[PDB]
């Protein structure tokens, strides 16, 4: 389909900037530190994500905010467009099997 | 006694500093039909003991193939074993793919180590209660690799694994010498007779349940069955 | 122990089985359903011929005075192959009862010649609440403390413990559990002392020892169960002795061939090939 | 245990979390549906005429497409979701394919949704049994009933609910081609099995009534009081 | 890639009996600008296999790194096995290919000798992916001045010696000092036999200017 | 947790006890204990000192390689109490922390800010199943521009308060009281007043008197903020002065 | 005795012993001796691999594994986590040469591995590896390094230790070597003589020794001991044993 | 800019028979005005009844014919038997219409024996769309090669004619001379044609030298 390709160059960058942010830090880490870092990162952030409200309703992602050391910082992302006021909102059982990948 | 709450996972240790889960895959894979496995000094030959659910139901297959000088011989679980299999043949044809040659047997079966490795250190996951005795061919001649469900494995120059394994694994270190130097049809005689030597005294090797594959020098592994081991069969000497 | 979600509370199984207590401490319902449980599983001894239910327990209606019990499906097979082709043996009387766990019956002889010796071939496995009932139902509340048992069975290696792992051990391996009143030599080492039998045959062994009734229990560990030829071979020792020895006549030729076509029509296992 | 996972097989062969739901449905209210000579009709007995609530509110019968209806009987909630889904699949069809959904799709998609959820330790079964009924495109009548393990049936005639055994011995036993050719007939077929199934009736009667290339319409209490005093009077000339 | 930036030349390889001679000039070149002057665009694969690139110089440092890489492991790994050059350049036309496919192409032109079980190898892998086996190579200005006369002793004589093969080389190296401006006087003869993969050092041209006076 | 959440209230570290108390943290407190050294750290007006005693427990082990002193940046140094590895993935990330605030904000991190996020991680462990509190101490030593030294214990519940004499290890509590009874005697808290109350707390509450390789001593000054691990010579010199007053 | 906090490693034991990393530690003292001595010239290992059949190659189950060029690796316990480990420990020192372009430290390859380990032992969803290993390199600039990595996750430099059945055994033979002031040649005699000495021919038939070293010799490059050199350490065990 | 297709030139050929199913293609791998190498046949065997030809770009041939092998090699271990011709021909359709938005500069050309024993060609277009025929040119000079086939393999416009069935001999004569025609018209073709003739006994080989530029 054509939504594959981005509309605007600077789209992609900052539609998965948490991503890439995190892909960073992994690859900073790993680089220096060693796989150890990465591997462990990436198990706290699974641990910490596994537990939250269902897809239908706005999680907070406090432990994922202080572990990721965004707890203190707020940018464009956080003010711009509330997760809370969605104003889309699909059928509950529908987006709990979307996210269990039964979708 | 005291092991039952480290025996149901695999992730739990016990005091004793054993996992239980990988050795109650040792004896799946040891509860699986007997598999000898042997090469000379030209030839890798794997002799199968194939085994029949009814009389009308036909011998299920324990050769399997993997790569044009790469095969195995099943033993335990099946659905695990044709996971492995399918994974080696995707090995070997992204090394055929990329380099161009063929993949080292070593290089194989270190693979699969790793593989099966993976399970046995997480949670939800069982390891593989398969063995399979992998002959092949490389540059540094023919390989006989016994895998075990524990990822470890071994580099062997005739082994057998399997149900009544033990006669079959005396025959195979009572003639190493003779394995080692003998002609392609020695080595397949002497296979059948460690197989036959698993089965029972009143029991016989007949066309039905003897597979046989055979991989060498110039020769491709190849697969032979009833009508294709009776050759090897006749002038078979009598137990 | 269910870990279904992240956060499910699991508690650790106890080995004595006391949550099943637990849980378990009403309503006519539940009760209702708990005593169509209880007669589902009871066993029902009777005989197929002329089908006359067996109220009357088996020791009572005939004198025994040699009971040869066969548990699991090589031990029948054993019996099958050596026994009834020596002589002839017409079917008296056959426990049903259902399991949850599970050609398989539990089915009694007795010899023509000699009524006194008879049989038993149980092939069906019994619950751990319904061995009782079983001895009830065949040995009655009286026995006789004149009775020769010869209790037969297959275990597995791995439930064999010893120093030596399980595959170092010699797989074809049997050994025996004798009461205090039998005092033949039981011609076979005898159980280590940590092991420990908790099936029918220690059922039985437990009842003529508390009775003292002269009887010897043999446990055949193997490998592999299903039809093999090897652990009748292993079984042949116990009628190379005494009490088997006049029941077998001294014709191997015929049980070996016999014992050749059970172990042809066999099931293999889909699962491991 | 072996009764408390979904997942986990009982030593008989056994999933026993699904049979649970089948009781969770069994404890639900009576619900009988029959098949007859273009006319297809439903009838649910409500458990209890409660007093200051609105009936529109807590209907069993409701309508997937307009040639296709459905009746439920366990957990309401559940059965809400199943019917909007149904009803998102029937549009979906009409939309893919253009042509009206068949009874046979929509039965087998529910079927599958609820085998779905009982794939999986982590989601409950739907603990609903569902009657669903319409014509085809051709106008056949068609009869279909659903369990919570994922199992579809067609029938002739069906109940499903608390008593269902004794209204099915009923339907079989007073189920006749003459009784098919009338849709008169199959109505009161219908409220006599229902009636069996409540001794009180009248007002308990929750009949839907849907005819060839007609949409589905619900029989006022007016109408079902009728009926039933016909079937009054035809048992008081015997 | 996209900027090939700093560029090599042009490498010429040729096969003669008993293993591969292939040579390469010592300069990088930004644009017309000479700049860097000191720079090996050959490097040596294993034992039985030599490299040299034309292009993009940083691809063919990240190449020297991937390749280097996968020989140290494979070294570790002591099986007994090792990359024969035909692996190498099976290896290098994939990934080409992929580089390509993914619009990113690495900017090089690679020349790949060898000389394993006693048979010369000698390979071409292009930017793209187009790959073969020759007895003579040449890239870039090479194709055009050096391979007509590699071609034509070649096909007159099939199979050289070591020393006809590096004077053959020298001769198109003058040539294409010559006539190339992004050429340079020093260049770096790389030989692969028996023994295994010798690398000479800077050797320079005997320039010739007779015609200047000439005229 | 992935296993499954543990039945007992002290068998798991979220499900709380009838008072609300979380065993697990107590554990790992008594884990911290487990870890069988003592360290004892001083705040003076002019410098910093971490004192630990240094046990190498085989003559074969490398002494260099034993060392519970490690240097998070040039100028913030810390001493680790409890499991080994433990207290190295807390150096490890107290490291990283350190060199992002350093990228992100362009001036290093004061140390009550690396306590504050080491604190704020460990909660986040102390409340999630599937992770466990770490079973060590992280006492962290560093001048300050305008506060002067500064000296932080950090521990696994996610306390991360400052104090003017810390003590962790297995002798805490006997630790605290002689540095109490000292700190109530305000003296003038110089260098080698500081090194010596160390040296001669930790040698009180272990009951004996350490030779030069029996402990590490780290030091951070005003005049000198880079993190300074003491020479042995320099640890037998200022024993010998302890020694002769 | 933590009995009800030995099923999970993120349980707490009430006086603060996480006692699944305890059990991986028994798991590698139930293998074979492994020792390792560092001497001036460089680090020298040898492992008491326990041959199983005669069917088995000889080579099989290699205990001592090439990491780098110029790291080996011994290994104990159980063979799948050390091949494990050992591919672990191949891609640090991969990726640390392929991004600052010189070999990796013995220091920092046992620290990347060690806190691999220890984040391994951290969680209930993956167990503690139950394998441990000796980490041994020289080079010109950094000299004999010898590292060894514990289940728990520790790093500790020795200049000579043992992991394995008879550990306690072959630790007293290092005590009372010298090493500081011998060779390479005289080091890998004395590991074969310890290493014989340790060996219980009762409870084990038999085994292979497997002896590899890195120094100034081999020009800071692991490598087995030459089979001329192995063979005259052999002999010069047997010697010793027999008096 | 970047341009990820380059013309190597390269022209194949197939005639199918009763028996026989001759595929043939010249050696000349050419880009731009200069000639890469004088030996690289454009026709790879594939199974013992099938042999493909390759014309367009060489690393998109290359490639394809690597991946054609691997799933030869994937259909042998699953179905444990060996792709026939026409199977080989379908599997490539959908290999090179799975690539449409970038396609293959890639023309394929399949010659081998059916299951009956007769000679089948198959030709296909980069996009991926084939047909049977019983004969073919493809690559820089098949506008040149096609038109004496149709006009002597075919009859075509030959009126009064015999319409002889075509034995191996004339076809293997045929396709020498057309191919000597386009060496002499084609500067894309030259230096040696490499014929593979796929009979029931096997594959032959044969190498016919051609003029060089």
């Amino acid at each position: 389909k054509n939504e594959l390709l981005p509309s605007h160059p600077l789209e992609l960058s900052e539609k998965n900037f948490q991503l890439n942010q995190d892909k960073m830090n992994f690859s900073t880490l790993r680089n220096i530190q060693g796989l150890f870092a990465p591997l462990k990162l990436q198990m706290e952030f699974k641990a910490v994500q596994q537990v939250q409200r269902l897809p239908f309703l706005s999680s907070s992602n406090l432990s994922l905010d202080v572990l990721r050391g965004n707890d203190e910082t707020i940018g464009f992302e956080d003010i711009l467009n509330d997760p809370s006021q969605s104003e889309v909102m699909g059928e509950p059982h529908l987006m709990v099997e979307y996210k269990l990948g039964l979708l | 006694m005291f092991r039952n709450q480290y025996d149901n996972d695999v992730t739990v240790w016990s005091p004793q500093g054993r996992i239980h889960q990988i050795e109650y895959a040792m004896e799946a894979v040891k509860q699986g039909s007997a598999t000898v496995g042997l090469k000379s000094k030209t030839h890798a030959v794997l002799v199968a003991l194939k085994r029949a659910q009814s009389e009308l139901a036909a011998h299920q297959k324990k050769i399997l193939h993997v790569d044009n000088h790469i095969g195995i011989s099943i033993a335990g679980l099946t659905a695990d074993a044709r996971l492995l299999c399918n994974f080696m043949r995707q090995e070997c044809l992204d090394s055929r793919f990329v380099f161009d040659r063929p993949l080292p047997v070593s290089r194989l079966v270190s693979l699969i180590g790793s593989k099966t490795q993976i399970p046995t250190q997480r949670y939800g996951r069982r390891p593989y209660g398969v063995g399979l005795l992998i002959a092949g061919y490389d540059d540094m001649g023919p390989h006989i690799f016994q895998t075990c469900p524990s990822a470890n494995y071994f580099d062997c120059r005739a082994m057998s694994i399997g149900a009544r394994s033990q006669s079959a694994r005396t025959y195979l270190e009572r003639h190493m010498s003779e394995f080692m130097e003998c002609n392609l049809n020695e080595l397949v005689k002497h296979g059948l007779r460690a197989l036959r030597e698993t089965l029972p005294a009143e029991q016989d090797l007949t066309t039905k349940n003897v597979s046989i594959g055979i991989v060498g020098k110039d020769l491709e592994f190849t697969i032979y069955d009833d009508d294709d081991v009776s050759p090897f069969l006749e002038g078979l000497e009598e137990r | 122990m269910a870990a279904t979600f992240f956060g499910e509370v699991v508690k650790a199984p106890c080995r004595a089985g006391t949550e099943d207590e637990e849980e378990e401490e009403e309503t006519p319902e539940d009760r209702e359903v708990r005593l169509q449980l209880a007669r589902k599983r009871e066993v029902r001894l009777l005989r197929r011929q002329t089908k006359t239910s067996l109220e009357v327990s088996l020791l009572e209606k005939y004198p025994c005075s040699k009971f040869i019990i066969a548990i699991g499906n090589n031990a029948v097979a054993f019996l099958s192959s050596f026994v009834m082709n020596s002589g002839v043996w017409e079917e008296v009387g056959c426990a049903k009862l259902w399991n949850e766990w599970c050609e398989a019956f539990c089915v009694f002889y007795h010899l023509k010649s000699n009524p006194s010796v008879f049989l038993c071939q149980c092939s069906c496995y019994v619950a751990e609440d319904q061995q009782y009932q079983w001895l009830e139902k065949v040995f009655g509340s009286c026995p006789r403390k004149n009775m020769q048992i010869t209790i037969l069975t297959c275990r597995h290696v791995t439930d064999y413990k010893t120093s030596e792992s399980t595959g170092s051990l010699p797989s074809p391996f049997l050994r025996a559990l004798k009461t205090q009143n039998f005092k033949d030599s039981a011609c076979c080492p005898l159980l280590e002392q940590p092991n420990i039998v908790h099936d029918l045959p220690a059922a039985v062994l437990s009842y003529c020892q508390v009775w003292k009734i002269p009887a010897i229990l043999y446990l055949c560990y193997t490998d592999v169960m299903k039809l093999d030829l090897i652990t009748v071979e292993a079984f042949k020792p116990i009628l190379s002795t005494r009490s088997l020895k006049g029941l077998v006549k001294n014709i191997p030729q015929s049980t070996e061939i016999l014992k050749k076509l059970m172990t042809t029509n066999e099931i293999q296992s889909n699962i491991y090939t | 245990s072996y009764d408390r996972a979904i997942t986990v097989f009982s030593p008989d062969g056994h999933l026993f979390q699904v049979e649970y739901a089948q009781e969770a449905v069994k404890k639900g209210s009576t619900a009988v549906g029959v098949r007859g000579r273009d006319i297809v009709v439903l009838g649910v007995e409500k458990k209890s005429v409660a007093k200051l609530q609105d009936e529109r509110t807590v209907r069993k019968i409701c309508a997937l497409d307009d040639n296709v209806c459905m009746a439920f009987a366990g957990l309401t909630a559940d059965a809400r979701i199943v019917i909007n889904r149904a009803r998102v699949e029937c549009q979906s069809h009409r939309l893919t394919v253009e042509d009206p959904v068949t009874v046979e799709y929509i039965t087998r998609y529910i079927a599958s949704l609820k085998q779905r959820y009982t794939q999986s330790n982590g989601r409950r079964p739907f603990g609903i049994s569902a009657l669903i009924v319409g014509f085809d495109f051709d106008g056949t009548p068609r009869l279909y009933q659903t369990d919570p393990s994922g199992t579809y049936h067609a029938w002739k005639a069906n109940a499903i609910g608390r008593g269902a055994k004794s209204v099915r011995e009923f339907l079989e036993k007073n189920y006749t081609d003459e009784a098919i050719e009338t849709d008169d007939l199959t109505i009161k077929l219908v409220i006599k099995a229902l009636l069996e199934v409540v001794q009180s009736g009248g007002k308990n009667i929750e009949l839907a009534v849907m005819r060839r290339d007609q949409s589905l319409k619900i029989l006022n209490p007016e109408e079902i009081e009728k009926y039933v005093a016909e079937i009054e009077k035809e048992k008081e000339e015997n | 890639t996209q900027n090939p930036m700093v560029t090599g030349t042009s490498v010429l390889g040729v096969k003669f009996e008993g293993g591969v001679v292939i040579a390469a000039d010592m300069l990088g070149s930004y644009g017309s600008l000479a700049r860097f002057r000191n720079i090996s665009r050959i490097m040596r694969v294993n034992n039985s296999t030599m490299l040299g690139a034309s292009g993009d110089y940083a691809d063919f440092q990240y190449l020297k790194q991937v390749l280097g890489q996968m020989v140290i492991d494979e070294e570790l790994l002591g099986d007994g096995h090792s990359y024969s050059p035909r692996a190498i350049h099976s290896w290098l036309t994939r990934a080409m290919y992929s580089r390509r496919s993914k619009m990113n192409p690495l900017w090089n032109t690679m020349v790949i000798g060898g000389y394993a079980d006693g048979e010369s190898f000698l390979g071409y892998v292009d930017m793209l992916g187009v790959a073969y086996e020759a007895p003579s190579l040449a890239t870039g200005y090479g194709a055009y001045l050096a391979q007509p006369l590699l071609r034509e002793v070649l096909e007159k004589q099939p199979v050289l010696s070591q020393t006809e093969a590096r004077d053959l080389v020298e001769r198109c190296m003058r040539v294409l000092y010559y006539r190339d401006a992004r050429s340079y006087n020093r260049f770096q003869i790389a030989t692969v036999t028996e023994k295994g993969v010798e690398i000479e050092g800077p050797l320079s041209t005997e320039t010739n200017w007779d015609i200047a006076h000439m005229i | 947790m992935s296993r499954g959440s543990s039945a007992g209230f002290d068998r798991h570290i979220t499900i709380f006890s009838p008072e609300g108390r979380l065993y697990q943290v107590e554990y790992a407190f008594k884990a911290i204990n487990q870890g069988g050294l003592t360290s004892v750290a001083v705040r003076g007006k002019d410098c910093a000192v971490i004192v630990t005693q240094k046990k190498v427990p085989d003559k074969l082990l490398d002494s260099s390689t034993v060392t519970h002193l490690f240097k998070i940046t040039e100028n913030i140094g810390c001493v680790m109490t409890g499991m080994t590895a433990d207290s190295r993935s807390q150096v490890q990330r107290a490291r990283y922390e350190a060199a992002n605030w350093k990228y992100k904000y362009g001036y290093e991190i004061p140390v009550d800010m690396l306590c504050k996020r080491i604190a704020d991680i460990s909660q986040v462990y102390t409340q999630n199943a599937e992770m466990r509190p770490l079973g060590c101490c992280m006492i962290l030593i560093g001048i300050d521009e305008e506060q002067g030294p500064q000296v932080y214990k950090c521990d696994p519940a996610g306390y991360y308060c400052g104090f003017k004499a810390t003590a962790a290890g297995v002798k805490q509590t006997e630790s605290t009281s002689f540095l109490e009874k000292k700190v109530k005697k305000k003296f003038d808290w110089t260098f080698e007043q500081t090194v010596e109350t160390a040296i001669t707390c930790l040698s009180t509450v272990l009951s004996i008197d350490f030779k030069p390789s029996e402990i590490e001593v780290g030091v951070v000054t005003v005049e000198n903020p880079k993190f300074r691990i003491l020479t042995e010579a320099e640890i037998d010199a200022h024993l010998v002065a302890l020694a002769e007053r | 005795i933590g009995t009800g906090y030995d099923l999970s490693a993120s349980t707490f034991s009430p006086d603060g012993r996480v006692f699944q990393v305890e059990y991986a530690m028994k798991a590698v003292e139930n293998s074979s001796t492994a020792i390792g001595i560092r001497c001036k010239d460089g680090v020298v290992f040898g492992v008491e691999k326990l041959v199983l059949s005669k069917l088995y190659e000889e080579g099989s189950n290699k205990r001592l594994f090439n990491v780098d060029r110029h790291v080996g690796m011994a290994v104990a316990g159980l063979l799948a986590d050390a091949r494990s480990l050992a591919d672990i420990a191949r891609e640090e020192a991969s990726n640390f040469r392929s991004n600052f372009g010189y070999n990796i430290p013995l220091k920092h390859l046992a620290d990347r591995v060690a806190m691999y380990v220890h984040a391994y032992t951290l969680y209930s969803a993956v167990r503690p590896f139950g394998c441990s290993f000796m980490l041994g390199s020289y080079s010109v600039n950094d000299g004999a390094q010898l590292y060894m990595i514990d289940p728990s996750g520790v790093s500790y430099g020795y200049w000579g230790c043992a992991i394995g059945k008879a550990r306690q055994a072959a630790k007293t033979e290092i005590e009372k070597l010298q090493m500081k002031e011998m060779t390479c040649r005289d080091i890998v005699k004395e590991v074969a003589k310890i290493i014989y000495i340790v060996h219980d021919e009762v409870k084990d038939k038999a085994f292979e020794l497997e002896l590899s070293w890195v120094g100034e010799l081999t020009n800071g490059r692991h490598e087995i001991v030459p089979k001329d050199i192995r063979e005259e350490a052999e002999k010069y065990a047997k010697e010793s044993l027999k008096e | 800019r970047f341009s990820p297709y380059v013309f190597n030139g390269g022209t194949i050929l197939a005639i199918a028979g009763e028996d026989f199913a001759i595929v043939a293609s010249d050696t000349r791998l050419s880009e731009g005005f200069s000639i890469h190498t004088r030996d690289s046949p454009k026709c790879y065997k594939l199974t013992d009844k099938t042999v493909i030809g390759c014309s367009g770009f060489h690393g998109d041939c290359l490639t394809l014919t690597k991946i054609i092998e691997a799933r030869l090699k994937m259909y042998k271990h699953s179905n444990n038997k060996a792709m026939t011709t026409g199977a080989i021909a379908a599997m490539l359709s959908t290999i090179l219409y799975s690539r449409r938005f970038f396609p293959y500069y890639v023309y394929n050309i399949i010659g081998g024996l059916d299951e009956e024993g007769k000679g089948a060609v198959y030709s296909f277009d980069p996009v991926g769309s084939y047909q049977r025929d019983s004969f073919k040119a493809g690559g820089s000079a098949s506008a040149m090669l096609q038109p004496l086939l149709d006009n002597q393999v075919g009859f075509k416009n030959m009126q009064n004619v015999e319409h002889v069935p075509l034995s191996l001999d004339r076809a293997m004569r045929l396709v020498k001379d057309v191919f000597i025609s386009a060496a002499e018209r084609d500067v894309y073709t030259g230096d040696a044609l490499r014929i593979c003739i796929v009979t029931k006994e096997g594959i032959r080989e044969e190498t016919v030298s051609l003029r060089k530029d």
